[PDB]
């Protein structure tokens, strides 16, 4: 993916359910020792963030990414700790007027 | 657009002038004078902010040309000039007038103006002296007025604009400052300070390297042949006029070693370079390593000699950034491109720089051979980001030749022959950078006084090789770790390596690790490290091997895991320790750097094979001041924004106000701050870009966006327990309001070292244990002092963060005090100590199933308190009967401090009124004193509950008024309907303007609002504060 991205110029990526790729298991109990901070999925996430961050610092026009998930906190610790994510939004249960337009 | 650039000796404030074609085509008759903007061919990636210009017709000037007053830039006729510019006319003619300008003048003329009795005399004499004309004169901050004598300091609001003597406020300054003598235009110097000499043998003089490459269109003498900067070298006309050549056609260089061939060019006036050197590309400084600094030669060697090599061997210099397998295709491709693109001159025993784009894996583009050019267009959609050296042997030239040291290669004839290794020392960054020349993502840089531990690591590595190998060998191993987990510790190696010329290998075994399943993948990791290193370690002269994130590999041993997996851990530990020494057997002078994010998790079974370890802390104020300077320096802030409009801060920034107030504990990644600002500043620029009132033609950062950014950064990290420094207003440490306020300052003023640079090792700290006003106040009190005489409020949140898990929770105490101390200067608030409720073993927690908090807090923070530095306690106890008094005693944490509640005589009633303010009281009389009709002993926080009740009464009044308006809404609408639309579509101000005039605070108070406390419990506190609270 990253190889294609650098090729197509200004480009965008999304991942429809990031929980499958990079969700930390919610139990916090994959191992009792500190290495619970680096299970296999979080290891993937760090690799991805490293690649992206390195290319991003070369030219910020080229790649952005969108993550879609269930609860903004429940994705992953490292995703916030490295300040990879920033500007953010959420959908809310639509108001009566839009509800009518939908219906 | 580009226009032909020329200069005159005219005064700086005189108009420029333009060729008739420009004047006729762009002289819009709507303006008396054509305004424009200029930029010059500055070297390197950056650009100067475009300077406004004022110009007139001149039919004499050649087509599409400009004359500018030399002293505007500070140029002189003593050196060859530039020849073209970037220019634009200011279409739509609109230009801003400055709100103010500041001028700084020598004492004589300053006093001659200051003693004038009237303003217009000063104005008119300045107009005479400097030819400044109101409305029309273009100015910038730091513009010269006269070298040695006067200058223009700053401008408002923009750093450039027009001056109106009637509305641009004029500020005149003098201080006899020697900086006036540093005003020297761009040149003012008599070159005959080097007196003329009739001949010289070699004119040996210092050789240096540029901060950047040189764009080909700058190459003023413009040789017609397509040929490479790699052969070019650049210097002033000075020294060149001490040779008998200019734009020298033939130069050869040697410095107690081999010879190089080079071509010379002249550098022009706008530079800020050294007054005396030759500047070269790093391709030169690959020879003469770290020495050989001074000698050159020039002679008619030949125009087109040495035209071939019949055979050569060319070599990988080798290195982790080179020798890994997957990059090979692109490096070999661009290597052959370097020879295919043109003829070029080479020397024997010589080094060529080659760079490429990483992540070009899988993508091969030039599948069709020859055809029309394409490589250069990709080569401008590319921009390189990793750099490697290739080394060429001597040419096997046919027949005898006197020339036996240099040769030409070209796309025809002899092919490249690769060979295995040719070991060579990497250049020391202080001899010449490389990253800067190629503009790569840059290794951060240090000054060795302000950061101690970089100097420590330097002193290790610098000695262990170069200074050691004169004697018996010594390997080295170091472990780097930190309490905080984002401290940049890996970047330390990236620095020190290039600083000491240490050849680096670095290992991403955090995740690039095959199956890597700790509980299953048996031994593959060890093979992965061993077989990788073995292919590249041999014939690297120095060597540092660096492993990231050792916690990925090593782990503790516990009852919780299968002994089989534990024996896997054992195997990995042992083989790692052996390979660690095996490098010290197979590969002399190898050195090892480890990194760990939590020191405890590596067992002592490995830790014993350290030679050193370093705790890297989070930075402090002096470091942060250096680090912001880095991120806000021009070239690093710009290089990644491809947008043509440059970006800068402006020097009204307070690096000191950032350094602490803006920065607190913040865990590096200040990058996040500076980028957040750069976004917001760019947004307002594109906001005004919508044909708004003016376009300052540069993105300009501002302190307000830094303040907003930092405050956002404290809350976007919404999980963070911390708090900002300034939750306090109107309550700025009024030390005169009572004696106790007159003594809180003792505990802060002293360790601020204002009485002395205290020993940090004698007198126990006067930490405060605050009874204070017992009923209410404390919630505010600590915050109030903390903002106004201290610098943060990161606080223990005392009820939370006790972990239940078996034997764990001492970790949270040790962490919280670590994170506290990690900000140097400021207190921790502590709630009631009933948040801990230490209670001597009975009728409660009973000290058995829990002791873990108090059993640590009795000790370690009291150790800090007895050294009495940096961090201080301000607890807010009310119920000492619930506490053991093992703290709260003269032996540890004394100063049981009480204030009580004021009986009735209060200025706090006036301060009550003063904080009902910000909302209007319509009365002329203050009417406050009637509140003292309250029975005495009452003066609690309910003062502001009563202000709340008065405000709600005003709300009820305006609510029934709008209800009346609704009831009569038939007076202006067909029905008393649509209230939720009506209020918005009428909106005749009346926007809840406050009605404290109804004095309804008494109307509340007379109810005896029973949220006040007045019982015998207050008397209980008041007596026991003396009887036991002392
Ligand atoms: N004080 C600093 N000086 C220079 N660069 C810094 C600093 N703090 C952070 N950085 C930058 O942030 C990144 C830090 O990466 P590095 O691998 O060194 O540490 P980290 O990722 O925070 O920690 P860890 O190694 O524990 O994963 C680099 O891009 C580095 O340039
Ligand atoms: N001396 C005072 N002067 C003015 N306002 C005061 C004073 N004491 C209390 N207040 C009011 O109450 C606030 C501070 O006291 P507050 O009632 O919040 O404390 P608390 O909640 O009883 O404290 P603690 O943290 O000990 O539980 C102030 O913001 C102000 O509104
Ligand atoms: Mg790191
Ligand atoms: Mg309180």
């Amino acid at each position: 993916w990253c190889s294609f991205c650098y090729w197509y110029g200004p480009s965008l990526i999304v991942l429809d359910n990031v929980e499958a790729l990079f969700g930390k298991p919610q139990a916090n109990d994959g191992d009792p020792s500190n290495n619970g901070q680096w299970d296999n999925a979080s290891k993937l996430l760090n690799f991805f963030i490293n690649q992206v961050t390195k290319i991003f610092n070369k030219d910020n026009k080229r790649i952005r990414v969108l993550f879609s998930g269930k609860q903004k906190t429940q994705i992953n610790p490292l995703l916030f700790d490295k300040h990879f994510v920033s500007e953010t939004w959420s959908l809310r249960a639509p108001d009566k007027h839009a509800r009518a337009k939908l219906l | 657009m580009k226009a032909s650039l020329t200069f005159s000796l005219s005064g700086i404030y005189a108009p420029c002038s333009i060729s008739r074609d420009i004047y006729l085509e762009y002289g819009d008759k709507k303006a008396e004078c054509l305004y424009g903007t200029i930029r010059l061919p500055q070297y390197g990636p950056g650009c100067t902010p475009g300077k406004i210009v004022h110009c007139v017709l001149d039919d004499s000037l050649p087509f599409c040309s400009i004359v500018v007053p030399s002293k505007l830039f500070g140029f002189m006729p003593t050196q060859p000039t530039m020849d073209f510019c970037y220019f634009e006319p200011i279409l739509d003619n609109v230009v801003p007038v400055l709100d103010s300008v500041t001028f700084l003048i020598n004492e004589q003329l300053y006093s001659k103006l200051m003693d004038l009795p009237q303003e217009m005399q000063q104005i008119q004499f300045l107009h005479y002296k400097y030819n400044i004309n109101s409305m029309e004169t273009v100015v910038h901050s730091r513009d010269i007025l006269t070298s040695g004598l006067c200058q223009i300091l700053n401008c408002s609001p923009f750093p450039q604009g027009l001056v109106d003597f009637t509305e641009t406020q004029l500020i005149l300054v003098n201080d006899t400052e020697q900086k006036l003598s540093a005003l020297k235009y761009a040149n003012e110097d008599e070159e005959y300070a080097l007196p003329k000499i009739g001949t010289n043998s070699a004119l040996s003089i210092d050789l240096e390297s540029l901060p950047c490459t040189i764009s080909r269109d700058l190459l003023r003498p413009a040789p017609h042949i397509n040929d490479d900067n790699s052969i070019y070298a650049f210097t002033d006309a000075e020294t060149l006029l001490r040779l008998d050549v200019t734009s020298g056609s033939f130069i050869t260089v040697s410095n107690m070693g081999c010879v190089r061939l080079v071509k010379l060019f002249v550098l022009l006036l706008p530079n800020g370079f050294k007054k005396r050197t030759i500047y070269a590309p790093p391709k030169i400084i690959a020879s003469f390593p770290d020495c050989s600094v001074v000698t050159i030669s020039k002679s008619n060697i030949g125009h087109t000699d040495i035209p071939i090599a019949n055979q050569v061997f060319i070599s990988r210099v080798g290195g982790w950034l080179q020798s890994q397998k997957c990059f090979q295709n692109i490096i070999l491709t661009t290597l052959k491109k370097f020879f295919s693109e043109s003829k070029r001159i080479l020397c024997q025993n010589d080094l060529i720089p080659i760079a490429f784009d990483s992540s070009m894996a899988d993508l091969n583009i030039a599948e069709e051979n020859d055809e029309s050019d394409d490589e250069d267009e990709l080569g401008q959609y590319y921009k390189n980001d990793s750099l490697v050296w290739f080394f060429v042997t001597s040419a096997e030239l046919d027949c005898f030749s006197k020339d036996n040291s240099h040769f030409i290669i070209d796309p025809n004839r002899t092919k490249l022959i690769t060979t295995n290794i040719t070991n060579r020392r990497p250049l020391p960054l202080s001899r010449s950078n490389l990253q800067r020349y190629y503009g790569f993502a840059e290794t951060f840089y240090y000054d060795l006084h302000i950061f101690p531990y970089v100097r420590q690591l330097v002193n290790i590595l610098e000695t262990s090789f170069n200074c050691s190998q004169r004697g018996i060998t010594l390997n080295a191993s170091v472990l780097l770790h930190s309490t905080t987990n984002n401290v940049g510790k890996a970047t330390m190696v990236r620095f020190a390596s290039k600083y000491l010329g240490i050849h680096l290998l670095e290992i991403d075994c955090l995740s690039l690790t095959s199956n890597s399943r700790q509980l299953d993948s048996t031994s593959k990791i060890i093979g992965y490290i061993r077989a990788k290193c073995e292919n590249v370690l041999p014939y690297a002269s120095p060597a540092v091997i660096f492993l990231a994130h050792l916690d990925s590999i090593l782990l503790d041993v516990n009852a919780n895991q299968d002994p089989e997996a534990i024996k896997l851990q054992k195997s990995i530990n042992f083989e790692m320790s052996k390979l660690l020494d095996d490098f010290t057997f197979k590969f002399p002078g190898t050195t090892f750097v480890g990194s760990v994010n939590n020191i405890d998790n590596v067992p002592s079974s490995f830790r014993s094979h350290m030679r050193f370890e370093i705790l890297v802390p989070v930075p402090s104020e002096a470091q942060r001041l250096r680090i912001f300077q880095w991120y806000l320096s021009s070239h690093e802030l710009n290089r990644d924004v491809q947008q043509k409009v440059p970006v800068s801060y402006m020097d009204n920034i307070s690096f000191s106000s950032l350094s602490s107030y803006s920065a607190g504990l913040t865990p590096l990644d200040i990058k996040s701050i500076v980028e957040t600002a750069r976004m917001t500043a760019t947004a307002r620029f594109y906001q005004e870009s919508k044909k708004c009132g003016w376009l300052p033609q540069s993105i300009l950062i501002t302190q307000e966006d830094l303040s907003k950014a930092t405050s956002k950064a404290r809350n976007e990290f919404s999980v963070s327990i911390g708090a900002p420094q300034i939750p306090n207003v109107t309550w700025d440490d009024i030390g005169g309001i009572d004696f106790v306020k007159g003594e809180i300052l003792d505990t802060i003023d002293m360790p601020l070292k204002h009485p002395e640079l205290f020993t940090s090792g004698m007198k126990k700290r006067s930490g405060i244990l605050f009874y204070g006003p017992p009923g209410t106040g404390k919630t505010l009190m600590a915050k109030a002092i903390a903002t106004n005489f201290s610098l943060n409020f990161f606080s223990v949140k005392g009820p939370e963060l006790l972990n239940m898990y078996i034997g764990e929770s001492e970790a949270n105490v040790r962490r919280v005090f670590q994170k506290a101390r990690e900000a140097k200067p400021c207190v921790i608030f502590f709630d009631q100590i009933d948040s801990v409720a230490p209670k001597r073993g009975n009728q409660g927690d009973s000290g058995g199933v829990m002791d873990r908090i108090v059993s640590q807090l009795l000790a370690e923070l009291d150790g800090m308190s007895t050294d009495a530095d940096g961090v201080f306690v301000i607890g807010a106890t009310n119920r000492p009967d619930l506490l053991d008094e093992a703290l709260l005693r003269p032996g540890r944490f004394d100063k049981l401090l009480y204030l009580g509640i004021p009986d009735t005589d209060t200025k706090q009633l006036n301060i009550l009124e003063a904080l009902t303010r910000k909302f209007v009281l319509d009365n002329d009389v203050k009417l406050i004193e009637l509140a003292k009709l309250c029975p005495f002993n009452y003066t609690g926080a309910d003062f502001y509950a009563l202000c709340s009740d008065a405000m709600l009464n005003a709300m009820s009044r305006i609510a029934r008024m709008v209800e009346k308006k609704v009831s009569q809404h038939n007076e202006l609408t067909g029905e008393n309907i649509s209230t939720r639309r009506w209020f918005d579509k009428i909106a005749t101000k009346e926007d809840t303007k406050v009605v404290v005039k109804m004095e309804d605070f008494l109307k509340a108070q007379e109810q005896l609002t029973p949220s006040v406390s007045r019982a015998e419990l207050n008397h209980y506190e008041a007596v026991r504060a003396n009887f036991e609270g002392a």
